[PDB]
């Protein structure tokens, strides 16, 4: 169980939800398991969507938990030029499948929060 | 698609602001006092 | 009356034209409206087969639009890169 | 009285017009937590924005008998299951008004000396008007409650009206019924609410949920179609990381406007709908929904406080 | 009727304004000069007006 916890589309104290995650898949799918948003204001048919490829629209930002992640690939590398050091992909990154006893706190989609403001 | 274009960009709550990721409007509004 | 002929054509034209907005009502339009029942659309996440085939498609589809129709890529990688080393080559 | 920029009235009991500058008001009872209406900017042509809550008309004396945000709070008797016991029927203070511009008021509301120390604060924000509580209480033994907000908003058609955005609630398809939840109604908001017309979800106790019914939810098949939609009684919510539920918004197919339902601090959330028993309460359609914390017993402690907050944001100008 | 589908097929999931609607005219030229490889171009300029 890759505990996770996520600190979600700033509002005003937090915003926090929480979900219980068997670590092994990838950020996207995990999301998707426990219904929170990741696409911002994209919707289903074709905006940025359809997972692993390029546009790069799901920003996540990592708060703690960062030490237990896949690597950065070179496409993340390429598509975040803007990014501070800290947020990632997503899209392209996966958890360990051995990791079943982490914890992993993660703010969603960044550019439409206002934060740090706190702790 | 030329209606797709049109329903994206004609109808909606101008995502810019509509308070689920952007919040821009009205939050220093002081909630319960002392 | 209208050619009968140039009528049903001009009715399976409009037809498919109707069926084009109303996908596209379906994905892109609002709830808000009297046009989206939404009663199928209630319907057609809960009992969605094909979801694990169906994005794959779209991981295609995407993929192609955004890589701009990927003769733009062959021009490039072809032409203006052959010219290049040509210009080298008549220069050594 | 005191006043800056509104006027503490008295029509039957008294009220106050909490007023903007920007055209939305609300009409709030002194009497009680009861606010009446709720009139913020919707459109842009036309003047202003009219989609208030659902207020029935005056009744016997000062009539009082319709509901739309009224605060039921209550006390879990540690006697028997009896969770209504009072409001506890006594006084109500009002303090320390602000409105730091003009647009925006905030009314608070204080009742002691039968219960502990309650505290009541109504704002009212350019768009979102909001309902907090806080329950300061000590003395002999830690103390109990329920605090719920039900806020029957009202809809269009009943053929058109239903809410997006849960999509993955546990749902607890189980109604302690008879006022949604929490009985001692803000004198009154719906009574014995029941179903007898064909099948109805729910063996009355499941957690049956997991929802994953889509987008939509369709709420016609009504007068006991009510039921809390937080995390289920201890059987999860008892571990660590227990899955926090959602946050709410609604729809109305026939008219086009939005509202959405924050909650803070509460626990759950009382979509429930008449439909049926309907054609007594007015014409068009109508529903009580609001958060609360009454799935499970409230015990608070010997010196500590308690807090809930529902805010009715609409971001539909 | 090449460059009429393949202009149609590359305005999906382009989320620039000006620039699907270049898209969209280049699959709609596809239309006149197809009409124009049949003989019934009396129709192709009433389709360009
Ligand atoms: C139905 C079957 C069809 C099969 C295919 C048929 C294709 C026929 C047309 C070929 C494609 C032409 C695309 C032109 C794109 C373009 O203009 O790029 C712009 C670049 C700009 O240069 C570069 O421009 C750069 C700026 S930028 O990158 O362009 O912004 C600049 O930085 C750089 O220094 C400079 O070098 O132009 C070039 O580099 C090369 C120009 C193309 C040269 C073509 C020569 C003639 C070819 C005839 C082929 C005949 C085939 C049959 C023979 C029997
Ligand atoms: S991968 Fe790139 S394209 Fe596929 S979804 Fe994540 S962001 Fe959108």
């Amino acid at each position: 169980f890759a505990f996770v916890s996520p600190r979600l589309l700033p509002d005003g104290t937090p915003d926090v939800h929480y979900r219980t995650a068997c670590g092994g898949q990838k950020l996207r799918d995990i999301m998707l398991d426990a219904y929170i948003d990741l696409y911002g204001p994209y919707d289903k048919l074709l905006l940025n969507c359809s997972g692993g490829g390029e546009c790069g629209t799901c920003i996540v930002e990592v708060v703690e938990g960062g030490e237990m992640l896949s690597p950065k690939n070179e496409v993340e590398k390429e598509k975040l030029k803007r990014k501070p050091k800290s947020w990632r992909l997503a899209c392209q990154a996966t958890v360990g499948n051995p990791d079943s006893t982490g914890q992993m706190v993660i703010q969603q989609l960044p550019e439409w929060k206002v934060h740090k403001w706190d702790k | 698609y030329m209606f797709r274009i049109y329903l994206l960009t004609f109808g909606g709550y101008l995502r810019v602001h509509f308070q689920n990721y952007s919040s821009t409007k009205e939050s220093s509004l002081y909630s319960i006092s002392l | 009356v209208n050619s009968y002929e140039f009528i049903t054509n001009a009715i399976s034209s409009v037809t498919l034209a109707i069926f084009g907005l109303f996908i596209a009502y379906i994905f892109y339009g609002s709830a808000y409206s009297f046009f989206q029942n939404l009663d199928l659309i209630n319907s057609f996440v809960k009992r969605n087969p094909k979801k694990e085939f169906l994005d794959q498609v779209k991981k295609n589809i995407y993929s192609w639009s955004y890589n701009r129709g990927y003769i733009d890529i062959f021009y490039t990688r072809v032409f203006t890169l052959g010219i290049r080393g040509l210009t080298e080559l008549t220069e050594f | 009285r005191k006043g800056l920029r509104f006027g503490t009235d008295a029509t039957g009991a008294p009220t106050a017009e909490l007023s903007v500058r920007n055209g939305s008001s609300l009409q709030l009872r002194l009497n009680d937590g009861l606010v009446t209406s709720y009139r913020p900017k919707v459109s842009w042509e036309g003047g202003d924005g009219c989609r208030e809550l659902l207020h029935t008309v005056v009744g016997a004396g000062a009539g009082a008998v319709r509901g739309g945000v009224g605060l039921v709070l209550n006390e879990a008797a540690s006697s028997s299951s009896s969770s209504s016991p009072l409001l506890g029927a006594s006084e109500w203070s009002v303090a320390d008004v602000d409105s730091d511009s003009y647009d925006a008021v905030q009314v608070e509301l204080g009742c002691v000396a039968s219960k502990l120390e309650v505290s009541y604060v109504v704002t009212l924000y350019p768009l979102s008007m909001a309902t907090a509580v806080i329950v300061k209480n000590n003395g002999a033994r830690p103390v109990e409650l329920t605090a719920a907000v039900l806020s029957h908003i009202k809809f269009d058609k009943r053929r058109g009206t239903a809410v997006e955005g849960l999509r993955g609630c546990p749902y607890c398809s189980h109604p302690p019924p008879a006022s949604g939840f929490a009985l001692l109604t803000p004198a009154e908001a719906m009574k014995r609410e029941e179903s007898g017309w064909f099948g109805g979800g729910g063996g009355e106790e499941p957690r049956q949920g997991a929802w994953t019914v889509e987008e939509n939810l369709y709420t016609i098949l009504k007068k006991k179609v009510s039921r809390v939609y937080a995390a289920p009684p201890e059987e999860r919510k008892k571990r660590i990381y227990n899955t926090a539920p959602s946050k709410f918004t609604t729809i109305d197919q026939s008219s086009g406007l939005g509202f959405r339902l924050v909650r803070m601090g509460f626990e759950d959330m009382y979509l429930g709908s008449p439909g049926g028993m309907y054609d007594k309460f007015g014409n068009d359609y109508f529903l009580c929904t609001g958060p609360a914390s009454i799935l499970v017993p409230v015990v608070v402690g010997p010196g500590e406080e308690w807090r809930g907050a529902q805010v009715i944001e609409h971001d539909n100008l | 009727t090449i460059t009429l589908f393949l202009g149609a097929t590359l305005a999906l999931a382009q989320r620039d304004i000006k620039r699907s609607l270049a898209y969209s005219t280049m699959s709609q030229l596809g239309y006149m000069m197809l009409a124009l490889g049949i003989g019934s171009y009396q129709a192709a300029l009433f389709h360009l007006i």
